[PDB]
């Protein structure tokens, strides 16, 4: 959308516009308020059989069509919660979503000027290390590591630890 | 007997520091602290004759600065008075001499000796700027000259420190008709430095210029309430309670103007829409529609409203959803007839 | 207010020193600090020196500040140093504020003499 990759008007706070518990105030304020609140409600009532066709859309559909900051976060809160209910059914998610998220901190990396929420995207990254990833895909971050800003490569040391 | 005597048998032969304060103690049964004596006056009388200075004056300074001999402040008001401006190794020395003991300007004493410290800072600052005014007109004259490049140096550490920039300012206030002659000669300071253009020397310069004319992200739904609660029951009143409520609510707590019309408009949908049929709805709907422009009105008067306006129309016309929601109500587009609404009140 | 142990203390120090309460510092609690001042004709003008002693004075070991930059420009004054950190490391525990006086006292005079 124009309103999430060209109208970059908000830079404070984008987590309240993530959520429609926010919306419980007169707090409408995109279609993308809505159409991840049914991403909340029907991958929840969704099978792994239905699940098992977001990751290779999201993987060559949705891959580079993230432009700008806002998208990289709806991405993120788009499979956030939902890993856990990817946890225990698949681990091919677990392949395919370490690979996918690489793929795209490159992708943003080349295509960036200047992101201020790198600190909770590395607590992110920890999180996912350490709860819902493991250690299944190893080899390959460190070479994208490689290709990180020296800036974005040092806060990671511990993830190629 | 004298103390210019006394000062001068000490020099007659070549005394070190431990011998030197023996004599000096036992040749008055008063200390009086070696200064309300008035000591430091032959001190850099002397010391100022030969165009090559002796060193022996300076080892008899070294020492009594160092010790509780000689206080801070009577050699600030002796270099305070040196004047004349001639030679540059006599000037040099003079900022060697505040190298050492300034910076701290710790006054362990009674409430007289800070005032007269900061008379005394008062009367430095005005000899700084007379001595960094003449060690510009011989550069200025001469055409390497790091002779200005270091007053500039002593110039920069004598105002870093916050407390230095408090005792001026405390000093500013009790007295009158000092700081004239401040700026009479830092209207020349900034000009004779623009003269001698420098790629790096103006930055320096004028930071500490600044600094001396300087010592005279998230959603915040308290105003919602502030505004919700005036149209409810107490929408009877003037123009003015609202506005010292309103202002005042952005002074509290740090919220951007774009922001803050974003908010003033955003209510006034929310108040139109969320009102329930009835009575109540023609009163909301008069409420933001009638009362919102004379606030708005005596906020461009009282205050750059035109730009950031701009950016929070920016901002609104994002809210779909919940605005078009109105329209239903509404049943048409009241943007058009809100901005035909703002170009009448112009 | 002060307790009777540094009072008795203070009846037989010597007139030499007129050692008082430093200004600074919080007041009437358990620590103290003791200003030291030094009017000898025979020895020149060195700083002051200030202690330290907390609470229940007896059976405890005091402190002394430190403040190296005080005593340069001089290496007279730096050998009064050295000559502290000698005397003093090997004082015995739980002595009493004449032993570190005197100390503090004889070292003026260990220094003049090397330095005359």
């Amino acid at each position: 959308s124009p309103s999430l990759t060209s109208e970059t008007e908000w830079v404070g706070y984008p987590f309240r516009l993530f959520d429609f518990t926010a919306c419980h105030q007169s707090y409408s304020e995109m279609s993308c308020s809505y159409t991840l609140a049914l991403a909340h409600a029907v991958w929840h009532h969704s099978s792994i059989g239905q699940l098992s066709l977001i990751p290779k859309f999201l993987t060559e559909v949705l891959l580079p069509i993230v432009k700008t900051e806002f998208q990289l976060l709806y991405v993120y809160h788009l499979v956030g919660p939902f890993l856990q209910r990817f946890q225990q059914e698949r681990t091919r998610c677990m392949i395919e979503i370490g690979v996918a998220f690489y793929d795209m901190l490159l992708n943003v990396d080349q295509c960036s000027t200047h992101l201020n929420y790198m600190d909770p995207i590395c607590d992110f990254l920890y999180h996912m290390k350490y709860m819902f990833t493991g250690d299944s895909v190893k080899e390959q971050v460190e070479k994208i590591i490689c290709n990180l800003k020296p800036a974005l490569k040092l806060r990671l040391r511990f993830i190629t630890h | 007997v004298n103390l210019k005597q006394a000062i001068l048998q000490a020099w007659k032969e070549r005394w070190s520091d431990y011998q030197w304060a023996i004599n000096m103690k036992k040749f008055f049964p008063k200390g009086a602290t070696w200064d309300i004596l008035n000591l430091a006056d032959a001190l850099l009388e002397q010391a100022m004759i030969g165009p090559s200075p002796n060193p022996l004056i300076l080892s008899y300074l070294k020492y009594a600065i160092s010790s509780q001999m000689v206080s801070y402040s009577s050699v600030l008001t002796a270099i305070s008075k040196f004047d004349d401006f001639s030679r540059d190794l006599c000037v040099q020395a003079l900022l060697d001499i505040m190298d050492m003991f300034c910076d701290r300007l710790s006054c362990h004493g009674k409430a007289e000796e800070c005032i007269g410290l900061c008379r005394a800072l008062l009367s430095a600052l005005h000899w700084l700027l007379r001595c960094t005014a003449a060690s510009a007109e011989r550069l200025r004259e001469g055409l390497g000259e790091k002779q200005l490049a270091m007053c500039l140096q002593r110039l920069e550490k004598t105002l870093s420190s916050t407390k230095n920039r408090a005792l001026l300012h405390i000093a500013k206030l009790e007295e009158a008709s000092s700081w004239t002659a401040i700026e009479h000669s830092l209207l020349k300071l900034g000009e004779i430095l623009a003269n001698l253009s420098n790629p790096q020397l103006r930055s320096q310069a004028e930071q500490c210029g600044t600094l001396i004319r300087s010592i005279p992200k998230t959603g915040f739904p308290t105003v919602h309430a502030v505004i919700l609660l005036e149209g409810t029951m107490n929408l009877t009143g003037e123009t003015q309670s609202l506005v010292e409520q309103l202002t005042m609510v952005k002074r509290m707590q740090h919220i951007p103007t774009p922001l803050f019309v974003l908010e003033i408009w955003k209510a006034c949908f929310v108040g139109l829409i969320e009102s329930p049929e009835g009575t109540e709805e023609l009163k909301w709907t008069a409420f933001t529609f009638l009362k919102i422009p004379q606030v708005l009105v005596k906020l461009k008067k009282y205050s750059d409203f035109t730009e950031d306006v701009n950016c929070a129309f920016e901002f609104l016309l994002k809210l779909t959803p919940l605005l078009d929601k109105a329209d239903q109500r509404c049943n048409c587009d009241c943007t058009n007839f809100l901005l035909q609404e703002c170009g009448k009140q112009g | 207010s002060i307790p009777s142990v540094l009072q008795g203390e203070v009846a037989r120090l010597d007139p030499k020193f007129l050692v008082n309460l430093d200004p600074s510092h919080c007041s009437n609690n358990g620590t103290v600090h003791l200003i030291c001042k030094l009017d000898d004709k025979d020895l020149p003008s060195v700083p002051p020196l200030e202690l330290s002693v907390p609470a229940d004075y007896p059976a405890q070991s005091p402190l002394w500040i430190d403040r190296q930059w005080q005593y340069d420009a001089n290496p007279f004054l730096q050998s009064v140093h050295r000559c502290m950190t000698s005397r003093l490391l090997q004082l015995p525990d739980k002595h009493s504020v004449t032993a570190l006086l005197n100390t503090w006292a004889q070292s003026v005079h260990q220094a003049c003499l090397s330095a005359a």
